[PDB]
């Protein structure tokens, strides 16, 4: 949640988590900006 | 860092890398290796307007043609 991926190749680097669900997004075909403009709509449908 | 930077009232976006700042000015970098360049019209991409993005800042974003044109 703090760190991404990153632990399990090094060291732990911190990243907002926003910024880490756009780039999980980016990995499987899906631009960022998508993410960006309906963020509050991706939370809601997640935490239910 | 930040996800986005306004320029003309427009919303820029990395086309690959993240905003990082030094403490005066901002930069696009890589996110594996820090190797800042200067944010351009060739580095980024546009999508969408600066009232939708939570967390986005303003700068300059450079168009190389103008200074050509002089
Ligand atoms: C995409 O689909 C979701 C539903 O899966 C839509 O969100 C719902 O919209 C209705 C109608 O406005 C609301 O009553 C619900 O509360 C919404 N659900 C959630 C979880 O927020 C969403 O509007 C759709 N997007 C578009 C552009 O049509
Ligand atoms: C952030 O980096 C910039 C660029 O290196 C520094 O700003 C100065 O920028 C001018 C050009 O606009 C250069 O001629 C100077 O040499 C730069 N100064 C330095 C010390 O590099 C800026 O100082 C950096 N900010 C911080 C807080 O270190
Ligand atoms: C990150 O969180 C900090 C708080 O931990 C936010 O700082 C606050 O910002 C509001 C305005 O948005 C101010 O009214 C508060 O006084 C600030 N709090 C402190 C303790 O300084 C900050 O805005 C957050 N950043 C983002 C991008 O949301
Ligand atoms: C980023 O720059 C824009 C454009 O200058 C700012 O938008 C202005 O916001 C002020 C209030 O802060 C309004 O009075 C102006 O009407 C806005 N200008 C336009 C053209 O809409 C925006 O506030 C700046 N963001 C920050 C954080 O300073």
């Amino acid at each position: 949640i703090t760190s991404g991926w990153t632990f399990g190749a090094g060291p732990a680097l911190q990243i907002p988590f926003p910024m880490q669900m756009a780039y999980r997004f980016n990995g499987i075909g899906v631009t960022q900006n998508v993410l960006y403009e309906n963020q509050k709509l991706i939370a809601n449908q997640f935490n239910s | 860092t930040a996800p986005a930077i306004c320029h003309d009232g427009k919303a820029h976006f990395p086309r690959e890398g993240v905003f990082v700042s030094n403490g005066t000015h901002w930069f696009v970098t890589q996110r594996n290796f820090y190797e800042p360049q200067i944010i351009t019209t060739d580095n980024t991409f546009v999508s969408g307007n600066c009232d939708v993005v939570i967390g986005i800042v303003n700068n300059t974003v450079y168009d190389p043609l103008q200074p050509e044109l002089d």
